[PDB]
Formats: C-alpha cells, sequence, structure tokens
C-alpha cells in the first residue's frame, strides 16, 4: 500500500510499503529513494516519534496517510 | 502538553535557537534551576536572594526567604524534589536550606556546616549531598525521620586517603542506578561511592583523567555518557558502564582552540546526551557552544546574549535554555519558537511553499460507535517525556493573598 | 567532509592550498599557524557569498540572470555595513545610487 | 568590592568647555543647539577608538588599556598622534 | 602562462546562494580584485598585530581580532562565527 | 443507572444565571445577579455572600483548590474575591462585555473572553495583561480549558466557529468548522458552549440547533452526535461521570426538559423531567458525585449513578 | 561692558595661542571609563593613555569647529548651529 513520507520543508515522496514492514524497511526505501542514511532519519506519525523495530500496523498507519521525515544533517 | 501534539509537527529539533525572553532581575544572579516540569524558574541571587518565577508569564510567584531560614548569604546551587514539590538551597551562609512550597516561606530544615557552600544534589527529596570548602569528603545529608539529626556520613572509605587524589568539590547522583554517587576530587580523580541508602560505600572507581581542578561533573539522564570540566581548558565527555563495577573510557575532548577558553558550566540533553551544551569564559565569549556528543564537532552556536554567561539549565519538557549574565544578571532564556500557521484558519486549508502543478482530475467539469474513552491521561508526548505523573503546582500563597494587594 | 584537499576538510569553496601559500610569499610574518590560512578563508568565503547574495538578489529585480557590475554598486551601497567596509572603494563600470536631494523636486 | 554603572557623565563634556574648544577653533557665535550635538558627535568618536583601544589590549590578555595600544587605535584610523612614542 | 585568480571559487560560491544564475567577466575581474584586497587588508593588520606583542607567528587568533577591527558591526561577529566553526572542523577531521 | 437524590432550592426570586460545583466536589457557588449562594452539601447547609458588581454576572470560576471565586460581568469589571476573605484582586480590562471565562488547571492565568472578537489573558497575580486572541468574527460565548494540563484553548462562538488557540504564545492552533464566508450556506448555526472532557483529548460542542456533537479535534473530524426526540438560549452542557463504565452527556433543552445520551452509543437511556418543568434552563455543571443543575429559577437538584 | 562679540574676538586669540587642555580632566576621565564599561569590565586604564584620548578627542573636535565655521560663514552668517556640524561630517566622509 501507498503512504507520504511528506518532509518538514514541504514536499512529498510516494513509496509502496506493507503495514508488516518495519520502520527500518521504509528507512531503506527512503535510503533507496534519496541516499539519506537510515540512522539520520526520524518517522512521525500523529506526532509520535516511530522506532526501527516497528511495524505500520503497530502505530494504526493507513492508506494514503502522511508519515513526516526529519533528518539530520552531520556535522559540519 | 498537548500543544506540540498539533503545533504541529516540525518541533523535535533538540536545542532551542533564538533567544525570546529576558528575565530582567536587577539582583544579579549566579545559578537558575528550573522545575522538573516546565513550569517554574528558580533564580539563586546573589544578595541572599532565591527569587522563584513562574514559566509562563515571566513574573515571580513568590521570594522565598520571608518568613523562616533566609539565605543570608549568595546562593550557589538550588536543586529540586523529584515531584518539584521541596527545593534544597545550597548557600553561603554555612547553610543548606530545604524548602517546602506548601508552607512557602518557611524553610523546612535546615543544618550548619563546616564552612560556606559550593554544591547541592538531591537523590531523594530528604538525602542531599552538599560540598563543603575544601574537605576531602562529602559529607552526605539525610534528611532522617527525625527532623534534628542528619547524619552526614563521610563520601569516603575509612582509609582510601585522596590527598594527592584532591578534594571533594562536586557531587552528581547517577540518575538510573539511584545509588552510586560520582564526586570529584580537586586533583583530578573521581570517586564512585555506592550508598546502600546501613552506610557501606563500596570505592567502585578512583582514578585520574588529568591533574586538573575539577569544576562540575554531570551525567546524561541516561546514565550513558559523563562529562567531566577539568582546570584545563577541555571538556572530557566518556561512556559510562554500569550493573558495582563501573567503567568509563575517552570518547572524545572539546576545547576552545581559537580563544584558548575555560568553561564555566555544561550540561547534557534529554534522552542519551546527543548534545552539549557549554558556556564558555573569558571576554568577547557572548555564545553558549552545541556538541554533537557522537561526532564530536561544534554543531551550532547560539549566538543570543552579549556577555559572559555562567549557569546552564535545560528543562526538556518547555525546551529551554536558562543562562544566566555573568555580568548584568539579567537571564537570558532561549526557547524553540513555533512560527503561527494560517492552515489553521480552516479545516481545509493548506500551505505550501511551491507554485504546485495541479494535475486535471474528471470532475472539474461536471457540475459514529468507535473506541470512545475518557479516563486515561496520555502518557507521552511527541519528545516521549514521563506526562501524567501529576507535578506538584504551586499553591499559591492564600494565607498572604489577601494582604499582598496592599502594599507587598 | 572529505580528507583531502585541506578546503575540503573545513567543508569550504575557497582554497587553503592557495591562502596558504599566499601568507608565507607576502611576508605577513615569519610563521604562518597551520590553523591561520583555514579561518582566512572561512571570512573570505563568507564575504565572497555575502556580496553575491545581494548582487544576485538584485539582478533577477532587474529581470536578468547574470551579474554586471551595475548590480555589484546596487548590492554594495544600498547595504548599510557593506557599504561601510568599502567606503572608500570605487567599483569600476559601476553606475551611482540614484538619489535626488528633496528640494530639487519640484513642489 | 563597590558596584557602580556609570550615568551621564557625558553632562561633564561641559557647555563652557565646548566653547573653549570652538574658541580654539575660531568661532564667534554658538547657537545653543550646538551643545548636545558636540556631545553626539563626541560620543561617537570616543566609541570608536576605545573599541579599538580594547580590542588591542584584549587580544594582548591584559586588564590595563595601555598607551601604545590608544595610539594603535588611532593609528588605525588614520589619525596618528605623535607624543606618545611608536 | 599560468596567472592565478579566484576565478572559480567565486563561481563556487555563486551556485551555493544564487544556483540558477551566472556572473559577467567584467563582473568576475572585480570579485576577483574584491577579495585580493579583503586578504591583503585583513592579513596586513593581522600582522602589525602579531608584531606590536612580538610573536613571530601569524595564528588563527591574530585572524579573529584583525577581523573583529576591520570588517564593522555585524559583519564582524558572524565572521568570527563562521570563522571559528571552519577551524574547528579543519582541527576534529 | 442515574436517578434523583435531592431538591433543595425553591425556584423564583433573582435572576439565576450559573450553576457551579468546586472540584473538591463539597462546595456549590449558585449565581444570582451579584449574590452568591453558597451550600455545602453535608447537611445540607446554607451559606449567602454578596460582591462588588452591578450588572447581570453571566459566568462563574472556581478555584482548583476550592479557595477563590472570580466573576466578570457586562460593566468590564474582572473581580477577583476570596471565599472567606473577599475582595483581593480586580482587572478591568475588557472592551466589550464578557460572557464566560475558565481558570487554568494551575490556577495562576484566568482565560477572559470580551465580545469584540477578543479573548484576553490575564496573570492574576501581576495583574495585567498578558497575549491578545483575536481571531472571531462574533460575540465569543464559552472558552474553555481541559481539567488535566492547561495546554490550549478552545474557542466556540456565536459565528458557529469552532477554533483552537495556543494559551503559551496565544495563536489559533485548528478550525472544526466553517463561518459567514466560506460556505454561505444556511450551515452556520451559531455555537452556544464548547466543554472539553476530563483528560481532555475529546470536545464537546452545543450548537444553536440544539443538536450536541462530540469533537475529535485531534483527528479533526467528529465522532457523536445527539439530537432531541433552534434555540435562544445559552443553556449549559455537562457530561456526567457516574462510576458505571459509560459516562453520559446531559444538555437542558429550550424548556425545562434535560434529556442524557449514552454516549457509548448516539442515543439516549434516560431523560429528567420531574424538575425545572417551568423555568428555561442556562447552565450546568458536575462533580464526581454531586451533580447540579440551574435555570432562570435557580433549582439545584443533586443526582447520583 | 563691552560690545557683544568682541570679548570673543579676545577669547579666540587667548585660546589659539595656549596649549593646555581645554576639557577638565576628571570629568574626561570619567567619561572614558563609562564608554569603556560596554567593550570589556572593569578596565584598568595606565593613565598616561587618557590624556592620549583627550589629546586625540580636542585636536579632532577642533579640527571639527574649524570646517563647521567655514560652513557657517558660506552659508553667509556667523554662528554655528548643528545643520553645519552635521554638513562638515557628511562631506568628510564620517556619517
Amino acid at each position: 500500500m501507498q503512504i507520504f513520507v511528506k518532509t518538514l520543508t514541504g514536499k512529498t515522496i510516494t513509496l509502496e510499503v506493507e503495514p508488516s514492514d518495519t520502520i527500518e524497511n521504509v528507512k531503506a526505501k527512503i535510503q533507496d529513494k534519496e541516499g539519506i542514511p537510515p540512522d539520520q532519519q526520524r518517522l512521525i506519525f500523529a506526532g509520535k516519534q516511530l522506532e526501527d523495530g516497528r511495524t505500520l500496523s503497530d502505530y494504526n498507519i493507513q492508506k494514503e496517510s502522511t508519515l513526516h521525515l526529519v533528518l539530520r544533517l552531520r556535522g559540519c | 502538553a498537548n500543544l506540540l501534539l498539533q503545533d504541529p509537527f516540525g518541533v523535535l529539533k533538540e536545542y532551542p535557537e533564538k533567544l525570546t525572553h529576558t528575565l530582567e532581575v536587577p539582583v544579579a544572579a549566579v545559578c537558575v534551576k528550573f522545575s522538573p516540569r516546565g513550569d517554574y524558574l528558580a533564580v539563586g541571587c546573589s544578595n541572599g536572594a532565591i527569587i522563584i518565577y513562574d514559566m509562563d508569564s515571566l513574573k515571580p510567584i513568590a521570594m522565598l526567604g520571608t518568613h523562616s531560614g533566609a539565605h543570608t548569604r549568595s546562593v550557589q546551587s538550588v536543586c529540586w524534589s523529584n515531584d518539584g514539590r521541596y527545593l534544597w538551597s545550597s548557600g553561603r551562609d554555612w547553610y543548606a536550606k530545604l524548602w517546602d512550597m506548601t508552607q512557602p516561606t518557611k524553610c523546612f530544615q535546615q543544618y550548619k556546616f563546616d564552612g560556606p557552600l559550593w554544591s547541592c544534589h538531591v537523590v531523594r527529596w530528604n538525602v542531599c549531598i552538599v560540598t563543603v570548602v575544601e574537605e576531602p569528603t562529602a559529607y552526605v545529608l539525610t534528611l532522617t525521620d527525625r527532623q534534628n539529626a542528619f547524619h552526614c556520613f563521610p563520601l569516603l572509605e575509612q582509609d582510601q586517603d585522596i590527598s594527592g587524589h584532591g578534594y571533594t568539590l562536586v557531587a552528581c547522583p547517577h540518575p538510573t542506578i539511584e545509588s552510586i554517587i560520582i564526586t570529584g576530587t580537586s586533583k583530578g580523580w573521581i570517586n564512585a561511592f555506592q550508598l546502600d541508602l546501613e552506610d557501606k560505600i563500596r570505592c567502585c572507581y578512583e582514578e585520574k583523567i588529568a591533574n586538573a581542578n575539577i569544576k562540575q561533573i554531570i551525567i546524561s539522564p541516561s546514565g550513558t555518557r559523563i562529562a567531566i570540566n577539568g582546570s584545563d581548558r577541555t571538556i572530557r565527555q566518556y561512556q559510562l558502564i554500569v550493573e558495582h563495577s563501573v567503567s568509563i573510557e575517552l570518547e572524545h575532548k572539546y576545547q576552545d582552540i581559537i580563544n584558548r577558553l575555560q568553561w564555566n558550566t555544561i550540561f547534557f540533553s534529554n534522552h542519551s546526551g546527543e548534545y552539549l551544551v557549554a558556556s564558555a569564559h573569558g571576554s568577547s565569549a557572548h555564545d553558549l557552544y552545541l556538541w554533537e556528543t557522537s561526532s564530536g564537532s561544534l554543531v551550532r552556536v547560539l549566538e543570543g546574549a552579549d556577555e559572559e554567561l555562567l549557569d546552564i539549565d535545560w528543562n526538556f519538557y518547555s525546551m529551554r535554555i536558562a543562562s544566566n549574565g555573568f555580568e548584568s544578571g539579567w537571564v537570558y532564556m532561549w526557547s524553540i519558537v513555533i512560527p503561527p500557521k494560517w492552515s489553521a484558519l480552516a479545516p481545509d486549508f493548506e500551505e505550501v511553499e511551491e507554485n504546485i502543478d495541479y494535475q486535471e482530475k474528471e470532475n472539474e467539469f461536471d457540475i459514529e460507535e468507535i473506541a470512545i474513552d475518557l479516563c486515561t491521561p496520555e502518557k507521552y508526548d511527541v519528545r516521549g517525556n514521563d506526562i501524567s505523573m501529576p507535578s506538584f503546582v504551586i499553591p499559591i500563597d492564600y494565607e498572604g493573598v489577601i494582604i499582598q494587594q496592599h502594599w507587598a | 567532509a572529505k580528507a583531502k584537499t585541506r578546503s575540503s576538510r573545513a567543508g569550504l569553496q575557497f582554497p587553503v592550498g592557495r591562502v596558504h601559500r599566499l601568507l608565507r610569499k607576502g611576508n605577513y610574518a615569519e610563521r604562518v599557524g597551520a590553523g591561520a590560512p583555514v579561518y582566512l578563508a572561512a571570512v573570505l568565503e563568507y564575504l565572497t557569498a555575502e556580496i553575491l547574495e545581494l548582487a544576485g538578489n538584485a539582478a533577477r529585480d532587474n529581470k536578468k540572470t547574470r551579474i554586471i557590475p551595475r548590480h555589484l554598486q546596487l548590492a554594495v551601497r544600498n547595504d548599510e555595513e557593506l557599504n561601510k567596509l568599502l567606503g572608500r572603494v570605487t567599483i569600476a563600470q559601476g553606475g551611482v545610487l540614484p538619489n535626488i536631494q528633496s528640494v530639487l523636486l519640484p513642489k | 568590592r563597590h558596584r557602580k554603572v556609570l550615568r551621564d557623565n557625558i553632562q561633564g563634556i561641559t557647555k563652557p568647555a565646548i566653547r573653549r574648544l570652538a574658541r580654539r577653533g575660531g568661532v564667534k557665535r554658538i547657537s545653543g543647539l550646538i551643545y548636545e550635538e558636540t556631545r553626539g558627535v563626541l560620543k561617537v568618536f570616543l566609541e570608536n577608538v576605545i573599541r579599538d583601544a580594547v580590542t588591542y589590549t584584549e587580544h594582548a590578555k591584559r586588564k590595563t588599556v595601555t598607551a601604545m595600544d590608544v595610539v594603535y587605535a588611532l593609528k588605525r584610523q588614520g589619525r596618528t598622534l605623535y607624543g606618545f612614542g611608536g | 602562462t599560468r596567472k592565478e585568480s579566484y576565478a572559480i571559487y567565486v563561481y563556487k560560491v555563486l551556485k551555493q546562494v544564487h544556483p540558477d544564475t551566472g556572473i559577467s567577466s567584467k563582473a568576475m575581474s572585480i570579485m576577483n580584485s574584491f577579495v585580493n584586497d579583503v586578504f591583503e587588508r585583513i592579513a596586513g593588520e593581522a600582522s602589525r598585530l602579531a608584531h606590536y606583542n612580538k610573536r613571530s607567528t601569524i595564528t588563527s587568533r591574530e585572524i579573529q581580532t584583525a577581523v573583529r577591527l576591520l570588517l564593522p558591526g555585524e559583519l564582524a561577529k558572524h565572521a568570527v562565527s563562521e570563522g571559528t566553526k571552519a577551524v574547528t572542523c579543519y582541527t576534529s577531521a | 443507572m442515574l436517578q434523583f437524590d435531592k431538591q433543595v432550592l425553591p425556584a423564583s426570586g433573582k435572576i439565576s444565571t450559573s450553576c457551579q460545583i468546586s472540584p473538591d466536589g463539597e462546595l456549590i457557588a449558585i449565581c444570582q445577579n451579584t449574590d452568591m449562594l453558597v451550600y455545602e452539601i453535608s447537611s445540607s447547609k446554607m451559606m449567602k455572600l454578596t460582591t462588588t458588581h452591578k450588572e447581570c454576572i453571566n459566568c462563574l470560576c472556581w478555584s482548583p483548590d476550592s479557595k477563590c471565586i472570580a466573576s466578570g460581568s457586562e460593566d468590564f469589571t474582572v473581580e477577583i474575591t476570596h471565599i472567606i476573605y473577599g475582595r483581593i484582586r480586580r482587572l478591568m480590562g475588557h472592551t466589550a462585555p464578557v460572557i464566560s471565562i475558565c481558570y487554568n488547571n494551575k490556577g495562576n492565568i484566568l482565560c477572559s473572553s470580551s465580545m469584540d472578537e477578543s479573548i484576553k489573558e490575564w496573570h492574576v497575580l501581576s495583574g495585567t495583561a498578558l497575549k491578545t486572541m483575536s481571531a472571531h468574527s462574533d460575540a465569543v460565548v464559552s472558552i474553555d480549558i481541559p481539567k488535566f494540563d492547561s495546554s490550549i484553548l478552545s474557542s466556540g462562538s456565536y459565528d458557529g466557529l469552532i477554533r483552537i488557540f495556543d494559551t503559551e504564545s496565544g495563536h489559533c492552533l485548528k478550525t472544526l468548522t466553517y463561518d459567514k464566508d466560506w460556505i454561505a450556506e444556511d450551515g452556520v448555526v451559531p455555537i452556544s458552549t464548547v466543554k472539553f472532557s476530563r483528560n481532555g483529548k475529546f470536545l464537546l460542542v452545543k450548537s444553536l440547533d440544539n443538536v450536541v456533537k462530540l469533537w475529535e479535534y485531534t483527528r479533526g473530524t467528529v465522532v457523536r452526535t445527539f439530537l432531541w426526540p433552534k434555540l435562544k438560549y445559552n443553556c449549559g452542557l455537562e457530561l456526567i461521570y457516574p462510576q458505571g463504565k459509560d459516562p453520559l452527556v446531559i444538555s437542558g433543552n429550550d424548556s425545562g426538559s434535560m434529556c442524557v445520551w449514552n454516549v457509548y452509543s448516539k442515543n439516549l437511556v434516560q431523560k429528567i423531567d420531574e424538575k425545572h418543568r417551568n423555568s428555561p434552563l442556562i447552565s450546568i455543571s458536575a462533580s464526581y458525585d454531586k451533580v447540579a443543575t440551574l435555570s432562570l429559577n435557580g433549582e439545584c437538584n443533586l443526582f447520583r449513578v | 561692558r563691552y560690545r557683544p562679540g568682541t570679548v570673543a574676538l579676545r577669547e579666540i586669540r587667548r585660546y589659539q595661542k595656549s596649549t593646555e587642555l581645554l576639557i577638565r580632566k576628571l570629568p574626561f576621565q570619567r567619561l572614558v571609563r563609562e564608554i569603556a564599561q560596554d567593550f570589556k569590565t572593569d578596565l584598568r586604564f595606565q593613565s598616561s593613555a587618557v590624556m592620549a584620548l583627550q589629546e586625540a578627542s580636542e585636536a579632532y573636535l577642533v579640527g571639527l569647529f574649524e570646517d563647521t565655521n567655514l560652513c557657517g560663514i558660506h552659508a553667509k552668517r556667523v554662528t554655528i548651529m548643528p545643520k553645519d556640524i552635521q554638513l562638515a561630517r557628511r562631506i568628510r566622509g564620517e556619517r
């Protein structure tokens, strides 16, 4: 099923995931689409920061939701 | 804390960058310490006051020290109880006043010491570790069941002399163990004494890091990293491991390379200490620093104030940085400043920042029984905090409010 | 950022190879600190960034893509504290700031 | 020991003093609105020279603003001063 | 012959603030000769300043007193901040 | 599930506007014109009190520790008075009348409405003006704070709007419906009373067409509606708290008929009509187990699970 | 009683012929410490480095008044005014 991982400054992506996918599985898909490493990613849903080991079903993520991604660029 | 649940998103950034507030406190102030929740800000003052502000309108709710137990001399430190109800406050009047906000201006109990005081740090609301001047042990002040006898157990094993290791000047209790308290000598050794809360105290760690006069020791709130502030111009963050048997190793060092200056105070972030915030010492040091504690580099610099800054407090519930003025006495305050949104005006508004290419659909030319609960308060907020353990609200002095309209 | 080409390590654009050469074959002092050309290249890049930003802004506000010296005078002299750094200097081919003193307008 | 932040010593550059200063500048009649304008001018001159006087000392890590540092502050703004050396 | 200038290094900063614009060569010779002025003005002042104090090394501490003198007002505070941030990144890495 | 315990007050007399039980659940303040009837529920004792106010006091707010009562009326007076020690403070700020106010959950910032499309904020001890909140287009009737934290301020008003504000910096934060403009329909039914819940995650609204809805504002949409088997009263609303699992919403009709809705369904189970049957109802409140009623004639009626 | 304006010319020649300092010392040395408060706190002033600031501020104001009085004369009058001082500073570059 389809999600948005719409990032803080204003633009959206379109991913294909399963609700049984891990967040790190979704964080892998962002990295395949952006090169941004999964350790610098925080995925936010209903204001709640989702953990790498948990699934999409755990957080009541439904079809065509908007997820929030907040990268932390290293350094300097 | 429900503002941030819909503020909306875009507030988790783990520092504040704009200074938003300024407590124009005329009587200059050394130490500042927020409440355990974001409610109040205690302001340790120079002339013996301890002003207590309500953080919501930047104006005080009381100034304790009227009825009993005013700190006559300058106050160096103030901590709070685990809930936010009591308040230990160590000053230079040789007293360590434990306050109770319930009976606000009246001290709960005090104790006369061997000299002036450097700090205090509260482990359980009664017991408190207090640093006597130039004494090779710290006299832990355990407020017993009887209010007259505080057994000042020496925080030192019976025969392990630390002459050549130094003199105890700081002690910060470990958060996630709560029985080990790490204490800093004056010649670089760091003693780690595990209280049994009997009085046996195992020396879990005694080691010199560098031949410096230790100024301040802080722990991350997850006890993982520990940073030390030497008298050399260096900050030494370690990696703390305890089950007891305790062990550290040098993760990184922090130094002013250009200006080559001293560090006044240092502070750690909420969760695991991903950020260190330090205040430099010399002239032209107008700004707190930030450090990515893993990469080791100077990530950001919080360019707010106009002159040196002494004490740093970081109440993560409000995500604020209180920072007292070294010169003016004024109390600068940074704050994560949210901007408004006009998408709050209507329930179908939307704020885009690009000229979006809306793609044509067809019909532009064509003409509840779910689970409802009202009983549980929310357990967490967007920062993962311990909300819904109801904080001790201030009791507004309702014995003296009735005159308080007339002449203070 | 990288490990070669010492400007890469500071993460700058202005070279620290060229600057550190030019601080020793310029006879400013005897021994140039190894930190010194980095800090000097950081200040130079910042000014070249700030003066190219206000130049480019005034180039789109006159509808043109590239930057000609008439934009550089407008970037400097309209600014409050870049004009003061460049007070005595004169930019070639670079017009004047338009102003007319008040009593010259009719009434 | 004692703690004073100064207030309004610019009123020490006195109305007769700005008159004597004007006399050496060769003027006959001084409008009464000069005496709050010269004070404005002087307070701007003193700032830029002290801010460079201090910046030199603060580099050399001192707490006394010595006479050569004042002179280098003047020498930098193209006011060179000749009775204090170097 | 090879006669070095800051032609490219100015261009690489133009592509970082305004990534769509270009620059005429006559207004590149200005920037080529603006930096060569601020260089010889900062390294000048930072070498009267290492000689009044009888040092013989241009450290990175002279270059920030020299910038806090020449650059006025808010260009001082910013170019100090972007100064120290770029020397810290040098030493650490 | 719920029944009548006792009626202790006689009906007629002066204008009865507000009834509020203090959160300790034993001290009730009946608000009439410039006099406060205090009724201790223990031995059904009585107590009379009088304020320094002049006109019809439309508002009432209890202290969270039951040690103060403040009130605002249409003559711009905003008075803060002690329950035993009398008048202590006063604020005097608004440029239009005030209808309702509420204390903070800390008791330190009473929120305060005006009718000229502006909510204003006061710190009680400093007695000055903090933040202005002027985002509305009508007489703003009810501004409610949740019982548990004091984070947010919901503003329902006579222009038919449900707009959530900020209390820290004071911007509007969420809207749940449309205005005169932006639909143009006659679906701009004004809102009479907005009430938060006990925990504060769900809102309750009562629009001027006697239809009560319960909003899940975090998601933006509604989950409950309550109708009776057009109004011209600013009648009171509450949600009763029985120790059973289902806590019932309560509102009053144009007449003195009060039915109680099963909130876990969308229907009723019960209706209270044996009291207030002469007089029309303007306000209600509750306590852990001691709910009062009111109408233009002040008959307070205890009930219990 | 002299004619108004002739004590002036008897006072111009007197000051121009001598070289003592025209601002009082102590009301100046206090002004320098007031202004040095902003840039650093509790400075000491090596006490010939205030004489180095009278002699460079007095000799600046006097060179400004020589350039003010030329502007007042140029506006066909003999009384300097603050709309002259602000001109002389604007022409030299200072303001």
